[PDB]
């Protein structure tokens, strides 16, 4: 790749009490040109880990089959549940690939999120991995995974990696950043998380030319990787003066 | 000099005769208007008469032209007395000092400045 032709904007990770929820709408543009608007951008490495994107869509792809076939040689190799890779493992080879290509001047024209559950006492999902076949889609009640146990990476072009309580990529690094640095709180409920990522979605999609209003959520909890149904999100105007008509202000000068 | 009464200078006295002459000018057309201001309006009337000057009033002059009365905006107007020449001439120094005002600051000329900066433009 020379450089982004099909692009993804922005993706926003944050744990909360019960692990990670992750956000992006559903959106992929040709420049200007919001070409597709029902692609997929967050996607499941295994029962415990996520991988979300911005930028180059077809980078972002390539970089989802690798990781699809590095989950499944583990689940190959797996005697028992603790042999599963964790989502650091994954943040560590994306950070070394995208060095290596660095290298080479051949990035990836991405930003990744690598998130998901750092351990394995929550639950006994990968004691029988169904790769093909999801059963939450049963009647029991999510864990509290302290949050030392949950992992949020970061990956950019040149290979810069670090971890955090919450992540965000593209434009959500400047709108839904300040509101998390200054709103994210640990140990979140899910009503709460939620409202945090709809408020900073709310901004994006009116401050950010590439962003849609259907947002897909996922969460990483003790039941395993949910994907929630895709949903519009309701942004109304913050102000009456926008909608107040032209012409009942003064004729005269620069009034628009 | 002999030609302080042809020149806008002072004579012995201190007086511009010239002025004066203009003035007299304006009194000659046998043109009368008259303003009157209201609590929330202004009323402006003038006779629809042409100036006392050289040529005289035909039978097929067509009188619903005759005018003294000007707009300078939309919500400026004015009445020009005088030598209609020089009346039509201020009329036109006015309606651009407007124009260039509003084009300068976004907002229309009121009628104390149009007033003012038609003065001095008249005092060069």
């Amino acid at each position: 790749t020379l450089g982004p032709v099909v692009t993804g904007t922005s993706v926003i990770a944050i744990k909360y009490k019960h692990g990670i929820m992750i956000a992006a709408d559903r959106k992929a543009s040709y420049g200007s040109y919001a070409k597709f608007q029902n692609v997929e951008r967050i996607f499941k490495i295994n029962n415990k880990t996520v991988m979300g994107f911005s930028g180059e869509l077809a980078d972002a792809q390539y970089l989802h089959e690798l990781l699809t076939r590095k989950n499944i040689n583990n689940l190959s190799e797996k005697k028992r549940k603790e042999d599963m890779y964790t989502p650091q493992h994954y943040h560590s080879y994306v950070s070394r690939v995208f060095y290596v290509r660095k290298n080479r001047i051949d990035p990836l024209f991405n930003n990744i999120i690598i998130a998901g559950i750092n351990s394995q006492k929550y639950d006994n999902n990968d004691d029988n991995v169904l790769l093909y076949t999801n059963k939450n889609n049963n009647n029991e009640e999510y864990k509290e995974i302290h949050k030392d146990d949950l992992y949020i990476g970061f990956v950019d072009m040149h290979g810069t990696n670090f971890c955090d309580d919450y992540i965000t990529t593209g434009y959500a690094r400047y709108f839904a950043l300040t509101l998390l640095r200054d709103h994210y709180k640990d140990n979140m409920t899910e009503e709460e998380a939620r409202i945090l990522i709809n408020e900073c979605l709310r901004i994006l999609y009116f401050r950010d030319a590439t962003s849609s209003n259907f947002i897909q959520i996922v969460k990483v909890t003790s039941k395993g990787v949910e994907y929630e149904e895709p949903y519009i999100l309701p942004c109304v105007l913050n102000s009456a003066d926008y909608v107040y008509p032209s012409t009942l202000l003064p004729p005269a000068g620069c009034m628009w | 000099s002999m030609y302080d009464r042809h020149l806008t200078i002072f004579s012995p006295d201190g007086n511009l005769y010239q002025i004066e002459y203009a003035i007299k000018a304006v009194k000659n057309t046998n043109i009368t208007s008259v303003g009157v201001k209201g609590e929330n309006c202004a009323v402006i009337i003038s006779q629809k008469k042409m100036a006392t000057q050289y040529i005289s009033q035909d039978k097929l002059l067509d009188y619903n032209n005759i005018t003294n009365i000007y707009n300078i905006t939309d919500e400026i107007g004015c009445s020009m007395v005088g030598m209609p020449g020089d009346c039509l001439s201020m009329v036109y120094k006015a309606r651009s000092e407007a124009s260039e005002f509003l084009y300068s600051n976004g907002y229309n000329v009121n009628a104390e400045t149009l007033c003012r900066n038609i003065c001095d433009k008249i005092q060069v």
